């Protein structure tokens, strides 16, 4: 993994969070 | 180049810890005049008050939380040089070339803007909106401002402006390199418009109120920068 | 979460439907669609490559 | 009469534009009589204050935008005509001849009881239950109401009591008809007293306080709606 | 021994009547003298407001509605005995004998502790920090208490200290039974302190001000729980 | 969203049980699960309706 | 499609988001 | 359900990666992942167990 | 069903609910 693919996923998984929760991660 | 995850936590831990550094010590220099920080954000208010009128708390830990919630927050301005470099740090290697050559005049803009849009809200927005709003109550009613709520509306109009006012130059930078021209703005104004009231919605509680108050500052702005993009 | 209200997503519909119109607006919605299932397709492959990630770590861990 | 998507999104927009120039016209003649608005509104609470007490604004922009609040509300409020007719007008192929016989009358009846819910919350709750509240307060206790807050109780009654009024008559429309019978209602009635706690719980806020204040009108008037229908 | 689902819930209902009896009994009891039980909780902040201060109501129906919701939560408190021993009867046939040795010390020893949280904090916490909190307002500023707020605020606090007072003793216990040992707790000691801020969040609204309030009483009286986990 | 606290789901269940029954309360929170399996059983199938026909009429729009 | 179609389903789509939000309407 | 901010899932993020670390903080969501994981599934194979009751319950109650 | 698992059972839904919401339950 290199940072841009670090930087982008995290801020898909934040995006994510902030759309459908937690819980949504976890699963 | 690829590298391991740990690696990569590695490297967040210790730009965030310089980040919580940078914050705790301008808190730590701060919180002693935390009460006469509070009273330069409330000058503009006190002023403009009607006779008879004073702020209140009405919650029991307001007379003490809320001047130390105001200058943590002023903490996290104050060190956002410092934040927004460990930022810039840590997403140097992820840009390329030419996204190199956008991000560094954003960030360098928006701090400097930021600044500015505050400055501008506390020196101009702030003593006209405040002499009107204290003045507009029905007959019968006291304006007793609360300090916890005007601690919230100061900090939505300080942030609204701080972050509008970058829209109109960031709108120029993009015009500048090409990335989006003042023709195909003005045939996304639909899109924005609507958009606006979507960002809004999102990063405000769900009050109306406040998704306007982010709404139309952004929609307002971005049509001004569509005017000085035929400027250039 | 981000807080979205029943209102607050009213007056996005409504002022999109008179504002983008009756051939815009479904588009915008199916555009913005894709962005999420975008967004979340990106989740879920970035968290099998930290899984399988965490996995090798725990090897080189276990040995050493 | 199958038809493509952009045909109904057409004629909901232009029903849609009916209703927002509705609201916008009303607004535009009622905004500059806000504060008098306002008074009409708080004065059986100021009758009934102890002596001393007064409304207060506890937030900087309540003195302004909490009468607009209420003037945009009294305008959505008087356009219900409009707007129920533009809902009746886009909705009436949809209806069958069989279940046109009842949203008609249903539509007409509600806006009477809804208005007449607000006349009989106005002029009979209010000088009541803010001749109790206001003086019911512990010892010390200085009764300051906000305005927002008013506003917010206000509208949360006026609500309640317009709808709670639509339920009896519906029910005995619905006995009328022979969609529902007496005795199948009262073998319903546990249902519907969990069934209103349901409601409440959707409509408001997670407050219990907010629950219950929806849900024994909801059910109580449901009680009495039975009990007309026995005499029918 | 399997048994249907109904004889479950024949049980469950049952113990839960006995829950809702004894609340409504006390607070049957206890509603009349909802003023005055006010007057003693609000008792440690009169004493130390500041001269000119008072205590007000910002909301229509605080003025009853805030004494009637603390003396419904008090009936809880008082009822707490018969609710502990519902739920234990409840769920005495699905603990094992191991099981049924440390849930019945934990639940006699909650019981007692939880009540001395509201002894401390009421006798010795509230005096210390009401006399801070009230006196420590930025200049100009009037410390006018609603009494909602307070309520909320010192029902957070005995919240916090009756559940806190029992982590020591449940260590201790623990640790006795064999459970965990003192080694092992150093050892999970920065799990618990991130797992003290994951807790006060799911428990607390989005406020952070709340998670605080609650996961430092926690970490700290779990640090206490350690030091006499070595004694023992 | 409708906002849904857990205290008022905990009553909506305690005093369903009390009122409804061992017997009856099962039965209802059956049937509310059908409600809400049927209600977005409806939703799913309109919204595929919708994008086939968006589809046609990007395919008529482009023609013309 | 016809009208009552449009209502029907228009309803349950802001019942679905009422009850699961926008997120599940959009997965 | 619990009410979640963005800035406090942000400060246990925050103090997670200070405090656990880099090596121990992926362990720690994995964990607690595996933790919601398996009581969906508990919650899952119980309402299972309980329509399957429901449907003796209504045989035997028909019946009789 | 035995106790046991009722109540393991019943805390579980509970959980799930605070963590996904009552519609989440009824899927």
């Amino acid at each position: 993994m290199d940072r841009r693919r670090f930087i982008k996923g995290s801020m898909a998984m934040a995006a994510v969070c902030g759309t459908s929760g937690i819980a949504s991660l976890f699963s | 180049d690829t590298q391991p995850l740990i690696t990569h936590l590695i490297e967040l831990r210790k730009r965030l810890l310089n980040c919580i550094i940078a914050v705790i010590v301008i808190f730590l220099c701060l919180v002693y005049f935390a009460n006469d920080i509070y009273h330069l954000v409330s000058a503009p208010l006190i002023k403009q008050l009607p006779q008879g009128s004073t702020m209140i708390a009405t919650d029991v830990a307001s007379p003490f939380f809320t001047p130390i919630k105001l200058t943590f927050m002023v903490s996290l301005i104050l060190s956002a040089p410092v934040i927004l470099y460990q930022v810039w740090a840590f997403i140097a290697p992820a840009l390329y070339k030419h996204e190199r050559r956008l991000v560094v005049p954003l960030l360098v803009s928006s701090s400097l803007l930021f600044y500015i849009g505050m400055a501008f809200a506390y020196f101009v927005v702030f003593p006209l909106a405040f002499g009107f709003l204290a003045n507009t109550a029905p007959e019968g009613v006291q304006v007793s401002t609360d300090i916890a709520s005007y601690l919230s509306f100061v900090m939505a109009l300080f942030m609204a402006f701080g972050v509008s006012f970058e829209v109109p130059v960031a709108i120029v930078l993009l015009c500048w390199m090409g990335i989006t021209s003042p023709e195909d703005l003005r045939k996304k104004r639909p899109y924005v418009l609507v958009g606006a009231f979507v960002v809004g919605m999102l990063l405000t509680p769900p009050d109306v109120f406040s998704q306007t108050l982010l709404a139309i500052p952004m929609y307002c702005l971005f049509e001004i920068g569509v005017f000085f993009s035929r400027f250039y | 979460m981000f807080d979205i209200g029943f209102s607050e997503l009213l007056l996005v519909f409504i002022i999109g439907l008179v504002v983008l119109g009756p051939q815009r607006l479904p588009v915008a919605v199916k555009t913005v669609a894709g962005w999420i299932r975008a967004l979340r397709s990106l989740a879920t492959t970035v968290q099998n490559e930290l899984t399988q990630e965490l996995k090798l770590q725990e090897f080189q861990d276990s040995l050493k």
